[PDB]
């Protein structure tokens, strides 16, 4: 029927658009575990005067 | 002996520690500037750090009490050590190289303003190898040359 | 430094802990999450789980404290990570096996049963 094989054609859209949205919305959450599982994987004295050698050097870098 | 040159050079040292500007180091502050180092220190090894240099007991390093350690340190000049220390702060993965990125943070969180291309410039002047990045010996060339 | 993002995944984490919806996490609120997930912790217990994170010193836990709290905790950044497959992947975890496969399959750009740098690099960014 027109009217029914017009309704069925909207309903393959609408059911298209949600096959594609449940992936995206899978692939975001996937990214997201890699993302939480890697950011729990990745998990004195001389230290002062260290730093002043490092600046010490950056000046004599820019005066050179 | 003591400049008026190399203590305003130690002034820099201290304001880079001092980042409230109170005129005072804290031990708060001290671990701000480890963490962006690489660094992860106990807040005991923290207070121990404070204690050493603090003359006064009053529980912050102030400029003089800062000076005193800077300028003590300073007349050890058998320090190949302080050169080995400098290196594992740049070094932050403890990989045995500097990366251009590794330079680049270090300078950033010691407010030095490099451009990329600078960065670049001294990698390259310190990179006898090639490899572009820089190693224990090449470090030292670059920190002693 | 904090996105638009992960502010709105906080604030729906704040909302698990806002039972009754006030702005404020409470040591009552607080021990009812336990509760749930199985903990017994005492009165005092709460106190100083609120404590160690209430900074204007009200008794209760705002959200922008929640915030300060959460943001403080969570190309070189990835390579580190890269250098520690389904069989490779099960190791680390939480999750389930078919739920791993789907893991890597989302990161199997080339298709080729493992994840490389490459693609990982496109899992990460
Ligand atoms: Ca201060
Ligand atoms: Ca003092
Ligand atoms: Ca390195
Ligand atoms: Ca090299
Ligand atoms: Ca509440
Ligand atoms: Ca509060
Ligand atoms: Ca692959």
């Amino acid at each position: 029927g027109t009217l029914f094989a017009l309704v069925r054609t909207a309903l393959r859209i609408k059911t298209e658009g949600n096959l594609e949205q449940a992936n995206e919305e899978l692939r975001a959450i996937i990214k997201k575990i890699w993302k939480r599982t890697s950011m729990k994987l990745l998990d004195t004295v001389g230290k002062f005067y260290a730093t002043f050698l490092i600046q010490e050097y950056f000046r004599k870098f820019k005066k050179r | 002996q003591l400049t008026e040159e190399q203590i305003a050079e130690f002034k820099e040292a201290f304001s880079l520690f001092d980042k409230d500007g109170d005129g005072t180091i804290t031990t708060k502050e001290l671990g701000t500037v480890m963490r962006s180092l690489g660094q992860n220190p106990t807040e005991a090894e923290l207070q121990d750090m404070i204690n050493e240099v603090d003359a006064d007991g009053n529980g912050t390093i102030d400029f003089p009490e800062f000076l005193t350690m800077m300028a003590r340190k300073m007349k050890d000049t058998d320090s190949e050590e302080e050169i080995r220390e400098a290196f594992r702060v740049f070094d932050k993965d403890g990989n045995g190289y500097i990366s251009a990125a590794e330079l680049r943070h270090v300078m950033t969180n010691l407010g030095e303003k490099l451009t990329d291309e600078e960065v670049d410039e001294m990698i390259r002047e310190a990179d006898i190898d090639g490899d572009g990045q820089v190693n224990y010996e090449e470090f030292v060339q670059m920190m002693t040359a």
